[PDB]
């Protein structure tokens, strides 16, 4: 599916000089902000700096999310990129502080390296002994390559896996002795015909070759929050996915912080600091900000990127207004990146990119009109008309979106400004702020 | 056992029972009176494009606002969309009131409904043998093992369905299931080929007379083929996959079993579960074994959402797998529910309002009211004189569309209790006097409640 | 050597599959499925 | 460079210098920790602090070869109640002389005037009366009466002895002519008779089955079942006990705190029961059909906070040994397997343990 | 390796006479406050007084948090330093005064010598013996297990209690395993397979372990560091026994509970016995409540009781507020945001704003700590922002400017790189002007108010 930021596929900057290109990777304009963001990527990728809070500020639209989403695309898969809407911090399960602590620790990765041994071979024989009316199980697996054959004892856990997988002679299987996962890969020869209900036919494979065992390094990245959850419990690691973690006690996290440092010095773990993107941060309250002040001071703090639309605005949980809706002793810790409203030549480029992403073929006149609509009504509204006009054009079986299709879309769907006028022009027939309304004609 | 009710099975009727669709040409132009709609031609034409947007499955997380006064047909238009899409497309309607759960943060409630609105269709083959067990019979092996009393090479089972008989030459290992399931001759079972095990459905009711007393429920013989291989289509919302992962159902241990016996509170599911679900779902879509069905989340009275709800929907709508969200509002210029000093149009925050395609619904002309009266009358089955249609429509113009429509059922009763099947002005004139409207009743409050000491309204 | 009195053995190979039952279990309820109950 | 373990020891030694600015013994033990911290205080199987009484062994020599290990573990928080309260009718629910209310109230509120007793239910079983639904919820009057009186643990054990037969009907009663057949006595059991899970168990490609397993598959794929525990509780205690000088109090401690039926449910059938169940002429059911204790989430830590040292730590706990290991894993290309010299004899023994861990020959 | 806001602070930088060196241990200035924090350090190390309060009072950025971190380093790792913000007190699980007591008791340490009395060996034989319960309804029960343990030096046969056999069942022990049985808990740990069975031909990654050296029966001496809070928690939600309550307590969701003062006074007596037995020593430490203005009138009222406790820690409060409204007491205003009543209990250490030359010196220390090289023109330019805008702001420029410098290939930051950093990364006040200037107009491009 196509979404609001699907065209954004990077930050669009020269990796050498960090110079923003005027158009690249789906981003247009905002060059100062895109350059400032490119520098923050270097701080993230180097990882040495802890707890720098960057605020992207600007009026609505202007790409504050688009830039932050461009950064996510530039960091790639290994680095954590936790996105919070600030409204997620308010919870009934846990305090706001606990919700912030978890989100901070979600943004720090721990890249564990482990070495595992996998078997692979043709099953030549399988033998299982089962107790009558009881759990006791034992068995032996005879397994083969073109160059080895050996008989392995099976425990109860293997026998459960072996029957879940319906391992039969001639199956090619591999077994990771560390995890105990069994996978079938095919068969060395046809499934025998005498028995019925023998299941779906497999792939063919030639027999595996060389040694049965081989060692294999495997790398797993987990957040510090996952480690918190696993170690706060004997049982219930489902809480990692379910929420339901409660307010994890701080003496557990102290221990985890020490152990992760120990794992790092031992070379067991590589710590991978990522970013917490908080969107619409002006939704946090005064207690949240007082916590974040000092969460940033840890050497395990991620870099925290924030976005706000707000002018001078009231701080939540507070009597008084402040710039961005953020308190001043918080803003003392924060550098601000400013986004700016677009030029018509930028809107034309952005709309062209949206049209390509949505696979919509605008005529040049339709693009000109959409650009003009974009100046009067906003970039989002004009981008919605692209999809609408495509549909309307298709119903009349036109090859391309014409001005006629854009005009009809504009006719059908109200500009956020026209809707405000419509609301004013029917103040008596809409329900007021004091609840009065008239239903009569 | 159950005594079948044979007489009648007629439908009830509710406020929207007449709405049957958007009533649009093949060109998408609205007909002035079709599918139960009268007027709103522009609003119906816009909703027609919305139906085409949804049915095209191209786009995620587009917002639509239905804006207009109370009674102007906004929920009628939403219900018409749901009918235009048909039941294959998910449609999750809520009010903004429904978000304030006591069990979880309201943004979890919003995200739950958000993923109810996304359907997944999965096609798989089901492949089982079924019947009553006619026979069970070992075959000795030709090479019996040393030191063992018996060696069995096959275990024959005869299965009978209503449509055939088959001898299953099963692998000997099925002895395990037969013992543990206690399969007898005459029990109804199935054997599934992906495991080779069996499960006992019950004892066949062909044996319900074996004893005067037995602790058996008897079950009919399967009325399918003895071997059932067919493709099966499974429809699940992505919310069903969330819950199936966050609250696994089948657990055999004491803690699982105590769990399923206690109150099953919902839980604030993590983004990493939902994200991990999304990524595997997308694997199967690329394999072509599943298809995504993006539906509609309809939020009625969206002015009841607060600013924390709206700021979350910003994030939610940006996700690649998201429904179309349709809001409806009627609140003019109003305070945002969570931000007591911000007033905005529709009661929707201006930050969020910029996202929405806005569709206005206008008031109705007197002649549209009269047409609706007749459509509503023929839906409630009320028969009217034309003078009664006029008198009712006059209340529609002077008072409210809803009020005049509501008099038809009272007036129908007052007519038949005078032996008349056709309602006439004399009946309308009695319904309207037994059943006041909001304004005439409010005039009594002003006049009789002019004082409160006794016999006055509490104020 | 003698097999465990309580364990039934399944074994599968290129020739297919057999189950073998201790003579201590024939004449029990476990023998019935093998045609050798009480 | 020193490992963090060595660094901590070396620091604690230079704390001694605050007295001294024994230095010969100090520098000799500085030399030990710089060789390996196990020369100074060898790492060992360890556990949280235990905050409880237990009976310790006073003599190893007199213990002999055969000894009975009783369960001595006891709380140091030791709540002392008079038997007037704890035994002789200061507990309202327990009948006896001087608690004449409790025996009456037990009978009347749980049996006589109890809506769930089968004689009471059967009067209300019809029409619009309050147990009218019971006809269709797949439970007997006996089972309704049991579920109202047993606690959620006891009910959960009984629930182990049950079969998902309504889910199997979904597999079998499938064609339009089966009319989604459901036992009329199970009519209201709607969500059990139809849900996707049962079908997904049975399809030949487990697409909907895999989708429902993602969370637990991902958990194990990350290895979080096998990763070392990064934390544990620093102290651990047994439950607080009442101390009351009565034999009844001691009996009651065994009945509740070491509750036999709960334990039997958790750990399952005994070996004799498995024999009697297996050699009999007819099948027989077992009180729990299986052990109902869950599988532990951690495959190695299981249900205990005991931790065992490992050879991986052993190598890295000495900076020299870690460095030596890296160069030995290339000098193996040259040989020199025993071209190593030591100023301490015990260091040679530790090196045998390391070499055998590496399987390097002498 | 990773560098945070306070990575340069290493200590209070005091002489043995207790006088602040004007620049030492990462500090510049605050000399009077560093000297007062020195006396606080000596109050803590004396471990003689309970329940003394200290307020670090002073504007934001004046090093109050640096000083508290310096106290923690002067005390070193033996002493509990328990740092919190006032925002952390607002648990959903338990009342706010509960998390005050938990944190008060995390600040009190205990070092204790523990004897582990333990059995070890390869399991050579294992044989259950059974009770024929007639009418319990649960069927038979195992009455004891007989188990043979073998070490390198000797051998025993143990007749285990049923509750210890349940521990072995949980641990999945089999003949030929090496196991550990702590008689303190009755816990059992499976160490591995005996090395006598060491073979490649098992599908599961078994731990093949050597036979235990020495006697089968041992006593181990271990020195443990615990806090009073760890003892409280251990005894509130018990998990150490092999009884059924402990067993099920390991399966239920972890949950904080409003631990009673009865449990706390009982655990004082337990710890007092360890002290009188000579196995323990008390290590009373310090609780640092940062952002203490975020506490509320109920918290401050509770501290008036809690600080009277004869084992209360030392409490250091920081506040950055002038005359401000007390939270939860909206009619009451007082200095520091602290009630006048509770302020009488504290010793207030005021901290003061920096001079231009101190700021210049902090820039160099901080530049050295982040590992970045500046020209003196660069150091002067950054110091100007510290004077004109804010210390915090000017220190935030060092990391951006280093990248911008390196991007041009120059390894040393010069004025052009700071001049670029100033324009990419605004301070609060340049951003606030953009808000106000644009906020002249609404419409599409207005900031939302
Ligand atoms: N400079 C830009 N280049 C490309 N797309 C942009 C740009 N700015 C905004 N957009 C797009 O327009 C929409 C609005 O921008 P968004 O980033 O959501 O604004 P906000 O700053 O309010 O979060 C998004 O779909 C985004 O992809
Ligand atoms: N165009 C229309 N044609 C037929 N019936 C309508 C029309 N508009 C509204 N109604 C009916 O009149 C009533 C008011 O419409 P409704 O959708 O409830 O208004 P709203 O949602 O704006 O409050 C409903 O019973 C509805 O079915
Ligand atoms: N005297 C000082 N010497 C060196 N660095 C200091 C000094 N005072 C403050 N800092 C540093 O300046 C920043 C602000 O000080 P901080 O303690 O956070 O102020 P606050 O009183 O608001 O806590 C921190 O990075 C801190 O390390």
């Amino acid at each position: 599916l196509i979404a609001a930021h699907s065209h954004i596929r990077g930050l669009g900057v020269d990796a050498d000089t960090l110079e923003p290109r005027p158009s690249s990777q789906g981003l247009v304009g905002q060059e100062k902000a895109r350059k400032a963001a490119a520098v923050v990527l270097e701080m993230i990728k180097q990882g040495k700096i802890a707890g720098r809070a960057v605020l992207i500020a600007g009026p609505p639209s202007t790409g504050k999310t688009a830039i932050a989403m461009g950064m996510a695309q530039s960091l790639g898969q290994d680095v954590p990129f936790t996105t919070l809407a600030a409204s997620e911090i308010f919870s009934l399960e846990m305090s706001k502080t606990e919700a912030l602590t978890q989100a901070f620790r979600k943004s720090i990765g721990v890249r564990i390296k482990e070495e595992s041994e996998i078997m692979e071979g043709e099953v030549v024989e399988i033998q299982i002994d089962r107790s009558v009316t009881g759990g006791a199980k034992q068995g032996k697996l005879t397994i083969k390559t073109t160059d080895m054959e050996a008989i392995y004892d099976m425990g109860s856990k293997m026998i459960d896996a072996m029957t879940k997988e319906r391992v039969m002679a001639g199956d090619i299987i591999s077994i990771d002795k560390s995890s105990g996962k069994i996978t079938k890969l095919g068969r060395s020869y046809a499934r025998s015909r005498d028995y019925d209900a023998m299941g779906v036919d497999t792939k063919f494979l030639q027999c595996p070759e060389g040694e049965l065992q081989k060692r294999k390094e495997v790398v797993h990245t987990v957040s510090l929050h996952e480690i918190d959850v696993i170690n706060s419990r004997t049982q219930g690691f489902l809480a990692l996915f379910s929420g339901d973690t409660g307010e994890i006690r701080s003496e557990i996290r102290d221990q985890i912080n020490t152990k992760v440092a120990e794992w790092k010095e031992e070379g067991k773990a590589e710590i991978v600091p990522g970013v917490l993107f908080i969107d619409e941060v002006h939704m946090l309250d005064i207690e949240c900000f007082s916590y974040i002040n000092r969460a940033l001071e840890s050497d395990l703090a991620p870099i925290v990127i924030m976005a706000s639309n707000r002018g001078v605005s009231r701080i939540r949980g507070t009597d008084y207004k402040s710039p961005h809706g953020l308190p001043l002793d918080f803003l003392d810790r924060v550098v601000i990146i400013n986004t700016h409203p677009y030029t018509p030549d930028e809107l034309r480029q952005i709309l062209s990119i949206r049209a390509q992403e949505e696979e919509v073929d605008l005529t040049p006149d339709a693009l000109a009109l959409l650009t003009k609509i974009g100046q009067e009504a906003g970039l989002r509204y004009a981008s919605n008309l692209i999809t609408t006009s495509q549909l309307i054009a298709a119903k009349r079986r036109a090859k391309q979106v014409g001005v006629e299709d854009v005009q009809r879309s504009f006719k059908l769907f109200y500009d956020p400004a026209r809707s405000v006028r419509f609301v004013q022009e029917s103040e008596k027939r809409l329900i007021g702020n004091d609840g009065v309304v008239d239903f009569s004609y | 056992i159950s005594e079948v009710r044979g007489n009648t099975r007629d439908h009830r009727t509710a406020a929207h029972t007449h709405i049957k669709g958007l009533g649009l040409n093949s060109s998408g132009i609205a007909e002035k009176q079709a599918a139960g709609f009268v007027g709103q031609c522009a609003a119906r034409e816009a909703c027609g494009v919305v139906v085409d947007l949804i049915k095209a499955h191209k786009m995620a997380g587009r917002g639509v606002l239905l804006a207009g006064g109370p009674g102007t047909g906004k929920t009628a238009l939403a219900l018409a969309i749901s009918q235009e899409l048909g039941t294959k497309i998910p449609f999750c309607p809520i009010t903004g009131s429904e978000i304030y759960s006591t069990e979880v943060k309201k943004t979890e409630v919003l995200m739950e409904n958000f993923r109810r609105a996304i359907g997944l269709r999965v096609r798989e083959t089901k492949d089982v043998y079924e019947g009553e067990v006619t026979e069970m019979t070992p075959e000795e092996a030709e090479n019996p093992l040393g030191g063992y009393g018996k060696t069995i090479s096959t275990l024959l089972i005869g299965l009978k369905s209503a449509r055939g008989q088959k001898k299953l030459r099963l692998d000997p290992s099925i002895y395990e299931a037969i013992q543990k399931e206690r399969v007898q001759v005459g029990d109804v079972i199935y054997i599934e080929t992906n495991t080779g095990a069996c499960k006992r459905v019950g004892r066949s009711d062909a044996y319900a007379t074996e004893f005067d007393l037995e602790a058996e429920e008897y079950v009919p013989i399967p009325k399918g083929e003895v071997h059932k291989k067919k493709e099966i289509v499974q429809d699940v919302t992505l919310h069903d996959l969330d819950v199936a992962n966050a609250r696994p159902q089948g657990g055999q241990d004491i803690i699982s079993m105590m769990g399923q016996l206690m109150k099953p509170k919902m839980t604030e599911i993590t983004d990493k579960l939902r994200m991990e679900i999304n990524k595997v779902v997308q694997k199967y879509i690329n394999q072509g074994v599943a298809e995504l069905i993006p539906g509609v989340l309809f939020i009625d009275e969206a002015h009841m959402l607060d600013i924390e709800c709206f700021t979350y929907l910003n994030k939610a709508l940006e996700s690649p797998i998201a429904p179309i969200v349709v809001l409806a509002s009627n609140r003019g210029i109003a305070t945002i529910r969570g931000a007591d000093d911000l007033k905005a149009a529709h009661g929707i925050p201006p930050d969020f309002l910029q996202r929405l395609l806005i569709i206005p619904t206008h008031p109705y002309e007197p002649d549209e009211i009269r047409r609706i009266v007749r459509i509503r009358a023929q839906t409630e089955g009320v028969q009217l004189t034309d003078a009664a249609v006029d008198r009712v429509a006059e209340h529609g113009v002077r008072i409210s569309l809803r009020y005049c429509l509501q008099l038809l059922a009272p007036a129908s009763i007052l007519a038949r209790v005078n032996g008349r099947t056709q309602v006439d002005v004399q009946d309308i004139a009695e319904a309207e006097e037994l059943f006041l409207d909001a304004r005439r009743s409010a005039n009594i409050l002003t006049s009789t409640g002019e004082s409160g000491g006794l016999h006055g309204f509490i104020s | 050597k003698r097999p465990d009195p309580m364990m039934i053995r399944w074994v599968n190979n290129k020739m297919g599959s057999v189950v073998a039952v201790p003579e201590e279990l024939l004449g029990t309820h476990a023998g019935v499925v093998f045609g050798a109950g009480p | 460079e020193l490992s963090y373990r060595q660094r901590a020891m070396y620091q604690s030694l230079r704390n001694q210098i605050s007295i001294m600015d024994t230095l010969m013994n100090l520098v000799m033990q500085f030399r030990k920790v710089c060789n390996h911290p196990d020369l100074f205080e060898r790492a060992d199987t360890s556990s949280p602090f235990f905050c409880g009484h237990f009976a310790e062994t006073g003599s190893f020599l007199r213990e002999g070869t055969n000894v009975a290990l009783g369960y001595s573990t006891r709380s140091l928080v030791e709540y002392r109640l008079p038997r007037l309260i704890w035994c002789d009718g200061g507990r309202l629910d327990k009948p006896g002389p001087g608690n004449l209310v409790a025996g009456f109230r037990s009978k009347y509120l749980n049996h006589m005037m109890n809506i769930w007793t089968p004689e009471n239910i059967r009067s209300s079983l019809e029409g619009i009366e309050n147990f009218t639904w019971l006809r269709f919820v797949d439970t007997s009057l006996q089972e309704a009466y049991r579920a109202s009186h047993t606690d959620v643990f006891a009910r959960a054990v009984d629930l182990a002895s049950k079969q998902n037969r309504l889910g199997h009907m979904q597999i079998v009663y499938d064609e339009p002519e089966d009319k989604k057949w459901t036992p009329v006595h199970a009519l209201f059991q709607i969500c059990e008779r139809e849900n996707p899970k049962a079908v997904a168990e049975i399809t030949t490609e487990g697409v909907l089955r895999d989708l429902m397993n993602i969370a637990r598959v991902k958990y194990r794929e990350l290895g979080l079942c096998r990763l070392e525990k990064a934390a544990r509780p620093r102290a651990s205690a047994p439950p607080i006990e009442v101390v009351c000088d009565s034999r009844s109090a001691v009996i009651e401690r065994e009945n509740i705190m070491f509750h036999p039926a709960m334990r039997k449910a958790l750990f399952g059938p005994t070996p004799s029961e498995i024999k009697e169940a297996s050699f009999g002429p007819r099948p027989v059911t077992l009180y729990p059909p299986r052990a109902l204790l869950p599988a532990p989430d951690h495959d190695k830590q299981r249900f205990t906070n005991i931790t065992v040292p490992s050879m991986a730590r052993f190598v890295t706990d000495s900076g020299k040994l870690a460095k030596l290991d890296e160069l030995l894993r290339e000098l193996k290309e040259g040989g020199h397997r025993v071209l190593l010299y030591f100023q301490m004899t015990r260091m040679i023994d530790l090196m045998e343990e390391y070499l055998t861990y590496r399987n390097y020959k002498y």
